[PDB]
C-alpha cells in the first residue's frame, strides 16, 4: 500500500486505517496539507500517529501518506547560526519565502537552502583509489570565519575512492564524491539523512578530564562541570533558569553551541537572537560573534506539544553531528519538563496506565536514553580527533519541589545537580545556586587536572564547603537562641561566611566585570577570603584564654579598610589580567602583617 | 475560497453523558467542528467536535447537555472551525462570553472571520519589548516596570483589590516621558465586578475604544474557555492587522482553569496537580504567548491577566504554571491590605523579566536600574529583621536593624501607597525612592557602587 | 451654569454628527448597491457539486 | 467637593452615554442597509423562479448538489407543490450523471404526502431512506450561506475601506 | 482512581465485544 486513511483525531493523535506494511516510528504526512506525524502504535490494519502539528479541521476522509523512512534531519553547512523548529525547518527561511509572521503548518521547507554556495577543499591527503571508511573527513568547508565545517562520511558506508571533487563552490546537491564499494558506485553529497532516535556510532567512550568553565563562581569552584558531562537545573519560577542558560552559551570553552527551547517562552528565543551577533569574543587574535557558534532548535509553549519530543532529539543529534568534527559542543535544553509534559499529554490520548503524576512508566526511559548520548569521546575515522557533547537540561518542577517525577528521575541519571532555590531569589542573591543541596560527581574525575594548573585549589573547596556548613549548623542557633551567647570562633565562621556569600558567591550578570570570570580570578579571591579564616583562627586559638586577647570586636573596627579590601576584590575587570593576580597578593600582605599589629 | 455545499443536518444522535453528545452515520467527521444543536423545543445551542473516529463523531455542547432528546434533536454541521466575526468596529461595545451583543446592539460586520485559536508567531519574526509602560503606580512603575508587548500577570486572592488596581493601570497606562485599544475579557466575574468595571470605562471617556468581553457566573462554564480566544483574537486583529497598541486585561484567569478542570473530568482525560488537566500549561500558553510585538508591524500587544490563587498559596497549579508562561508577575498581598495600603503589593514575590531593557540612559535615567536593586535589598534584610524583632524582643537588635524598620514603615507608606487616582512619573518615583535611601549611610547601600551615589546620594 | 452649557453639548452633535453619518453611508450604499447584488445573486446561481474529495 | 465632584462625574457619565447612544445609532442604521439588501435579494431570487428556462438549469445542479453530498443508497426528495414537474425532470435527469462520477446507483423518490410551504421561494430539500440525515438546499438556504462568507465583501465594496490594514 | 476507573473502563471494553 502507499498512502493511508485517517479514522479518527482526538487532539494530537490521529488513527490511520489501510496501514499494513508501516513500521514503528515511521514518518508520515497525514492530511491534505501534510502535517508531518510519527508512528507509535499500530493495531493490524490500523496505526497511531502523532502529529507535530496542529490536527485542526482534520477529516476522516483525509489521506495518510508513508514515507518508508523515520525522523530525520539533514546534516550539512548552513546549520550556525540558523534557527530550527522541532521537526527541523528553517525559520528564517520559513518567514522570506511566505512574507508572513506566522509558520503555515503545511510547508516542507528544506533546512538546509540548495542554492547558496560553499567553498569546498579536500583533505589534500586522500587521493583516487583510497580506501574510506564511515566517519572519515573527506573535506573542509569554512561555513563562518570562526567554523570549519568537517565534511564526513556516514557511518554506514565505505568504499573505494573513484572521483573526488576538485576545490571550489558547490551546493549542498552537488556530487562530491563517488565510491566503488562492491563494484557498485554510490553517489554523495555535502549533506547527509541520519535519523534522531538513533545514537550516532563511534569509536570508544573516554573519561572526562576537561572542566567545563561556566564563568560563574559558585558553578565552577563548588560543583565543577566537565566537557562530556550531564547537568540538571531544577527550579521554580524567577530563580533564573535562563542566566545561567545564557550565561554558558556566551562565556563557556566550548566551540559549538546548540540551544534547544524545550517549551520555552517566545521572548526568549528573541533575546538569543539580538545580543549574540554584538557579542564577540577572541580565539586567535580575531574579533568574531558568537552567532557564528550557535543554533537554536525553537519549539516554544505555544507550538504543538508533540514538537517537544521532536526538538529534544532534533539537538541531540546536531550535537552529536558536530561532535564527529573534533569540536567540544555543549548543548542546553529549555526546559526538559515541558518534553515530560509532552510524553504525559500524549499517552493520555491513547489510554496508557499512568506512573507516578500523570507521567508514563517510560518517563525514565527516554530521559535516560538521551542524557546518555553525551559524552567526551573518540569519534570515528582515520585523522583520529576527539570531540565532547556536555548537556546542560533545565527542570522545571511544579511548585519548586524537588520530590517530583521528572526531577527525581533525572538525578538518578546525571551527575551535576545545580539546585536553584527561591528564597535565594527573593531576595537578590544571583546566581541563586543552593550551596547545601547541590553537589557534582565529577571531583575524583577533575583532581588529576588541579594538581597541575592550580596546584592549591582543591585544599581550599574543603575548607570553604566546610565554612558554609558550618554557618548552617549555627544558624539555627541564632534564630532559636540568640547571637549574644556564642563563641568567638564560631562569630568568626559567620562572618566569614558571610563574607563568601555576599562575594564570592553575588554575581552580578550584567555588569561589566562579573559577567565572566576567568578562573585565576575565582581561585585567587577565594585563596584569599580563606587565608583570612585562618589568620584569624590563631587570633583565637593561640592566645585562647590567658591574655586579654583579640576576641574579634577588635577587629571588625581595626580592619575596617581591609575588610573594603575582601569585599571589593569583585571589580577587577579583564582590561587587566597580570594585575590582578598582583593585587589578590597585594591584598595579602596587607593580611600577613595587620595580624602582628 | 468560500465553502458554498449546503450543510448537513443529522437526527442520529446515539449517546448523551455529561456535556458530551455522541453523533453516529456522520459522513467523513472533522476535528474542531463547529455545529449547531437544534432542541425539540427549539433553543439552539453551539458545540465543537472534540473526537471523530471513522462515522461517529463526539461533540460538546456550550450550554449544557439538559434537555437534549435522542429522538428528536438535530445537529447541522456547519463545515469549518469556529472563526469568529471580527472588525474595527468590534469597538467600543460590551458583548457576551460567546460572541453576542449585550448592549442593544447590531452584531458586528465581520472585516474578516479570523480562527480563535489563532496561530503561534515565528520567533524569528517577533522583536523583543523596549519601551517602557508607565502605569503610574510607584511598586509597579518603580520596581516591576512593565513594557510595551510584556505579559505579566496580578498575583491577587479572594477580597483583595485587584479590580480596583486593574481600572487604574487602565486609566494610567502612556508612555515613559495614540491610546491604549483596551480588550477586556470579565470571565466568571459577579453582576457587581462587571458593574465596577462598566462604569469605570463609562466614566474616564475611554469607552469609545473599549472591548469589554463580559461572562458572568450565571452563564455557562463551557464557554469560558472560548471566552480568551475571542477575546484575543480581536487584540490580534487590533494590533497586527490594524496597527494599534492593544492592552489585554484578562479576569478571572482563575475561572478560566476552574472551568477547564470541569471540562477535562468530564472527559475522563488524566490529572495533573489537584484534579487539573496535565495539558493545562499548554492551554494557558495558548493564550499567554499570544502576545508582544512583530518586526514588521508598528502596533502591539500587552497582557495582564488577574488571577485570585486560592488559599494564598502561591505554588497552586493557577499560579505556578502561569508564572513559568509569562515574564514576571506582580503580587498583591493580603497581610498588606489589612493595614489599608491601597496597592498592597509585595514586592518580594513580585518580578519583571523585560523591566531591564526598558530601564536605562534613553529609557528613564541612570539611576533605575541601581535604585531598584537597593530598595529590593533593604526591603529583603528588614523584613527578616521583622521576623526576629516578633519573636526575640524589639529592644535587642542589632544597630543597624533599626534603621531597617525605620526603613520598612516608611517603605510600605510612602513608596508603594499612593491613593486610588495619583499617578506618579517614573521620575517622581525616584525621587521618593531616594528619600527612602536617605535614612541608610553611604556605605551600607552595597548593591549600588560609588560612582552613582555620588551623584544622588548627596542631596 | 455647567448643566446649561452641558445640554449645549447635547443637540449640538447627535443631530450633526449622528444624522450626517447615516445620510453620508446612505448615499454609499446606493452608490455600490447595485454591483453588490450582481455579484451576490451571480453566486447563488453558480452552484457546483463535487463529493467529500475522500 | 460632594456637591461638585458628583455633578462633574454625573456630567461625564451623561456625556459618555450620548457617544453611546450616537454609535449604536448609526451602528443599527447600518443594519436596515444591510437587512433590506437581503430582503430585496429575497425578491430577486422570486424572479429567477418565476421564468423557467434559467430556474430549472439552476434546479439540475441544485438536486445534484444535495445528491453528491449525501451518497445513500435510498435517497427522498423533498419540493414545492409548484415546483414538482420541474423537479422530476430534474431528478431524472440527475440520475445517468451520478452514476458516471459515483459507481453506487441512487434510489431516489419525490415525497407526495409533505411539501414545502408555500412561502418557501424555491429550491429542494433532499432527504435520506431513513428520514435522519437532511441535506436543505432552498434558495432561503442557499442566500445564507453566501451572505455569511460575504459579510467581508459586501461592507468593503458597499461601504468605505479601512484606512488601517496590516 | 485515575487508575482504577481507568481499569474499570477497559473492562468494559473486552466486556462489550465478548
Ligand atoms: N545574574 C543575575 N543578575 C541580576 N539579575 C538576575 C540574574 N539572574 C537572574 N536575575 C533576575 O531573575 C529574573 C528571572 O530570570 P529567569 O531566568 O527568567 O528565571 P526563570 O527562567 O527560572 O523563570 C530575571 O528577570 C532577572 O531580573
Ligand atoms: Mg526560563
Amino acid at each position: 500500500s502507499t498512502f493511508g486513511y485517517v479514522h479518527g483525531v482526538s487532539g494530537p493523535v490521529v488513527t490511520a486505517c489501510d496501514m499494513a506494511g508501516a513500521a514503528m516510528y515511521e514518518l508520515v504526512r497525514v492530511g491534505h496539507s501534510e502535517l508531518v506525524g510519527e508512528i507509535i502504535r499500530l493495531e493490524g490494519d490500523m496505526a497511531t500517529i502523532q502529529v507535530y502539528e496542529e490536527t485542526s479541521g482534520v477529516s476522516v476522509g483525509d489521506p495518510v501518506l508513508r514515507t518508508g523512512k523515520p525522523l530525520s534531519v539533514e546534516l550539512g553547512p548552513g546549520i550556525m547560526g540558523a534557527i530550527f523548529d522541532g521537526i527541523q525547518r528553517p525559520l528564517s527561511d520559513i518567514s522570506s519565502q511566505t512574507q508572513s509572521i506566522y509558520i503555515p503548518r503545511g510547508v516542507n521547507v528544506s533546512a538546509l537552502s540548495r542554492d547558496v554556495k560553499w567553498d569546498f577543499t579536500p583533505c589534500k591527503n586522500l587521493r583516487v583509489g583510497s580506501h574510506i571508511t564511515g566517519g572519515d573527513i573527506y573535506g573542509i568547508v569554512n561555513e563562518n570565519s570562526l567554523i570549519k565545517h568537517k565534511i564526513m562520511l556516514p557511518p554506514r558506508n565505505r568504499g573505494t575512492v573513484t572521483y573526488i571533487a576538485p576545490p571550489g563552490n558547490y551546493d549542498t546537491s552537488d556530487v562530491v564524491l563517488e565510491l566503488e564499494f562492491e563494484g557498485i558506485k554510490e553517489k554523495f553529497s555535502m549533506v547527509q539523512v541520519w535519523p534522531v532516535r538513533q545514537v550516532r556510532p563511534v569509536t570508544e567512550k573516554l573519561p572526562a578530564n576537561h572542566p567545563l568553565l561556566t564563568g560563574q563562581r559558585v558553578l565552577d569552584a563548588l560543583f565543577p562541570c566537565v566537557q562530556g558531562g550531564t547537568t540538571a537545573i531544577p527550579g521554580a519560577f524567577g530563580c533564573g533558569k535562563t542566566v545561567i542558560s545564557q550565561s554558558l552559551s556566551k562565556y563557556s570553552n566550548s566551540d559549538v553551541i546548540i540551544y534547544v527551547g524545550c517549551g520555552e517562552r517566545g521572548n526568549e528565543m528573541s533575546e538569543v537572537l539580538r545580543d549574540f551577533p554584538e557579542l564577540t569574543m577572541e580565539v586567535d587574535g580575531k574579533v568574531e560573534s558568537i552567532m557564528k557558534r550557535t543554533a537554536l532548535v525553537a519549539n516554544t509553549s505555544n507550538m504543538p506539544v508533540a514538537a517537544r519530543e521532536a526538538s529534544i532529539y532534533t539537538g541531540i543529534t546536531l550535537s552529536e553531528y558536530f561532535r564527529d568534527m573534533g569540536y567540544h559542543v555543549s548543548m542546553m535544553a529549555d526546559s526538559t519538563s515541558r518534553w515530560a509534559e509532552a510524553l504525559r499529554e500524549i499517552s493520555g490520548r491513547l489510554a496508557e496506565m499512568p506512573a507516578d503524576s500523570g507521567y508514563p512508566a517510560y518517563l525514565g526511559a527516554r530521559l535516560a536514553s538521551f542524557y546518555e548520548r553525551a559524552g567526551r569521546v573518540k569519534c570515528l575515522g582515520n585523522p583520529e580527533r576527539e570531540g565532547s557533547v556536555s548537556i546542560v537540561g533545565a527542570v522545571s518542577p511544579p511548585g519548586g519541589d524537588f520530590s517530583d517525577p521528572v526531577t527525581s528521575a533525572t538525578l538518578g541519571i546525571v551527575q551535576v545537580f545545580w539546585g536553584l532555590d527561591k528564597k535565594l531569589a527573593q531576595r537578590k542573591h544571583f546566581p541563586s545556586v543552593n550551596w547545601l543541596i547541590s553537589y557534582s560527581k565529577y571531583m575524583r574525575a577533575l583532581d588529576e587536572y588541579y594538581d597541575k594548573h592550580f596546584t592549591e585549589f582543591v585544599p581550599l573547596r574543603t575548607k570553604a564547603k566546610e565554612i558554609l556548613q558550618e554557618e548552617e549548623d549555627l544558624a539555627e542557633i541564632v534564630q532559636l537562641v540568640g547571637k549574644a551567647s556564642l563563641a568567638e570562633t564560631d562569630k568568626i565562621t559567620l562572618e566569614v561566611a558571610k563574607l563568601i556569600k555576599d562575594d564570592f558567591l553575588q554575581q552580578n550578570g550584567y555588569t561589566p566585570y562579573d559577567r565572566f570570570c576567568p578562573f585565576y580570578k575565582t581561585v585567587g579571591m577565594l585563596s584569599n577570603m580563606i587565608a583570612f579564616y585562618d589568620m584569624a583562627r590563631r587570633a583565637v586559638e593561640t592566645t585562647a584564654q590567658s591574655d586579654n586577647k583579640i576576641t574579634w570586636s577588635i577587629i571588625r573596627e581595626h580592619m575596617g579598610e581591609i575588610l573594603y579590601k575582601l569585599s571589593s576584590m569583585k571589580f577587577k575587570d579583564p582590561v587587566k589580567d597580570g594585575e590582578a593576580k598582583i593585587k589578590a597578593d597585594y591584598a595579602q600582605l596587607l593580611e600577613d602583617m595587620q595580624n602582628a599589629f | 475560497n468560500y465553502l458554498s455545499q449546503p450543510r448537513l443536518t443529522y437526527k442520529t444522535v446515539s449517546g448523551v453523558n455529561g456535556p458530551l453528545v455522541i453523533l453516529d452515520h456522520v459522513k467523513f467527521p472533522r476535528y474542531a467542528e463547529i455545529v449547531h444543536l437544534t432542541l425539540p423545543d427549539g433553543t439552539k445551542r453551539s458545540g465543537q467536535v472534540l473526537e471523530v473516529s471513522g462515522s461517529k463523531a463526539v461533540v460538546q455542547v456550550f450550554e449544557g447537555t439538559s434537555g437534549i432528546d435522542a429522538k428528536k434533536t438535530s445537529c447541522e454541521f456547519t463545515g469549518d472551525i469556529l472563526r469568529t466575526p471580527v472588525s474595527e468596529d468590534m469597538l467600543g461595545r460590551v458583548f457576551n462570553g460567546s460572541g453576542k451583543p449585550i448592549d442593544r446592539g447590531p452584531v458586528v460586520l465581520a472585516e474578516d472571520f479570523l480562527d480563535i485559536m489563532g496561530q503561534p508567531i515565528n520567533p524569528q519574526c517577533r522583536i523583543y519589548p523596549e519601551e517602557m509602560i508607565q502605569t503610574g503606580i510607584s511598586a509597579i512603575d518603580g520596581m516591576n516596570s512593565i513594557a510595551r508587548g510584556q505579559k505579566i500577570p496580578i498575583f491577587s486572592a479572594a477580597g483583595l483589590p485587584h479590580n480596583e488596581i486593574a481600572a487604574q493601570i487602565c486609566r494610567q497606562a502612556g508612555l515613559v516621558k495614540e491610546n491604549f485599544a483596551i480588550v477586556f475579557a470579565a470571565m466568571g466575574v459577579n453582576m457587581e465586578t462587571a458593574r465596577f468595571f462598566k462604569s469605570d470605562f463609562e466614566e474616564n471617556g475611554s469607552m469609545d475604544n473599549v472591548c469589554l468581553f463580559l461572562n458572568l457566573a450565571n452563564d455557562p462554564t463551557i464557554e469560558r474557555i472560548i471566552t480568551p480566544r475571542l477575546a484575543l483574537t480581536t487584540a490580534e486583529f487590533l494590533a497586527y492587522q490594524c496597527e494599534k497598541h492593544v492592552l489585554v486585561i484578562l479576569t478571572d484567569m482563575s475561572s478560566y482553569a476552574e472551568a477547564l478542570r470541569e471540562v477535562s473530568a468530564a472527559r475522563e482525560e488524566v490529572p495533573g496537580r489537584r484534579g487539573f488537566p496535565g495539558y493545562m500549561y499548554t492551554d494557558l500558553a495558548t493564550i499567554y504567548e499570544r502576545a508582544g510585538r512583530v518586526e514588521g508591524r508598528n502596533g502591539s500587544i500587552t497582557q495582564i491577566p488577574i488571577l485570585t490563587m486560592p488559599n494564598d498559596d502561591i505554588t497552586h497549579p493557577i499560579p505556578d504554571l502561569t508564572g513559568y508562561i509569562t515574564e514576571g508577575q506582580i503580587y498583591v498581598d493580603r497581610q498588606l491590605h489589612n493595614r489599608q495600603i491601597y496597592p498592597p503589593i509585595n514586592v518580594l514575590p513580585s518580578l519583571s523579566r523585560l523591566m531591564k531593557s526598558a530601564i536605562g540612559e534613553g529609557m528613564t535615567r541612570k539611576d533605575h536600574a541601581d535604585v531598584s536593586n537597593q530598595l529590593y535589598a533593604c526591603y529583603a534584610i528588614g523584613k527578616d529583621v521583622q521576623a526576629m524583632k516578633a519573636v526575640v524582643g524589639e529592644e535587642a537588635l542589632t544597630s543597624d536593624d533599626l534603621l531597617y524598620l525605620e526603613f520598612l514603615q516608611k517603605f510600605e507608606r510612602n513608596f508603594i501607597a499612593q491613593g486610588p487616582y495619583e499617578n506618579r512619573t517614573v521620575y517622581e518615583t525616584l525621587d521618593i525612592g531616594w528619600q527612602l535611601l536617605r535614612i541608610f549611610p553611604k556605605e551600607m547601600l552595597k548593591r549600588i557602587p560609588q560612582s552613582t551615589l555620588s551623584e544622588f546620594y548627596p542631596r | 451654569q455647567a448643566a446649561m452649557g452641558s445640554q449645549g453639548n447635547l443637540s449640538a452633535e447627535v443631530e450633526q454628527a449622528t444624522r450626517r453619518q447615516v445620510q453620508g453611508m446612505q448615499s454609499s450604499q446606493q452608490r455600490n448597491r447595485e454591483r453588490v447584488l450582481a455579484q451576490l445573486l451571480g453566486m447563488v446561481c453558480d452552484v457546483r457539486p463535487q463529493v467529500h474529495p475522500n | 467637593e460632594k456637591k461638585e465632584k458628583q455633578i462633574e462625574q454625573q456630567k461625564k457619565i451623561q456625556m459618555s452615554n450620548l457617544m453611546n447612544q450616537a454609535r449604536l445609532k448609526v451602528l443599527r442604521a447600518r443594519d436596515d442597509l444591510i437587512t433590506d439588501l437581503l430582503n430585496e435579494a429575497k425578491q430577486r431570487l422570486s424572479k429567477v423562479v418565476k421564468d423557467t428556462t434559467r430556474y430549472q438549469v439552476l434546479l439540475d445542479g441544485l438536486v445534484l448538489q444535495g445528491l453528491y453530498q449525501l451518497l445513500e443508497p435510498r435517497m427522498i426528495v423533498r419540493c414545492r407543490k409548484q415546483d414538482f414537474p420541474l423537479v422530476k425532470a430534474a431528478v431524472q435527469k440527475a440520475i445517468p450523471v451520478y452514476k458516471v462520477a459515483t459507481k453506487r446507483d441512487v434510489d431516489v423518490q419525490i415525497d407526495q404526502e409533505a411539501y414545502l410551504p408555500e412561502e418557501i421561494a424555491g429550491g429542494v430539500e433532499i432527504y435520506n431512506g431513513d428520514r435522519k440525515i437532511k441535506v436543505s438546499n432552498t434558495l432561503e438556504s442557499r442566500l445564507d450561506l453566501i451572505a455569511q462568507q460575504m459579510m467581508p465583501e459586501v461592507r468593503g465594496a458597499l461601504f468605505g475601506a479601512n484606512a488601517n490594514r496590516k | 482512581f485515575y487508575r482504577l476507573k481507568k481499569i474499570q473502563e477497559k473492562k468494559k471494553i473486552l466486556k462489550e465485544k465478548s
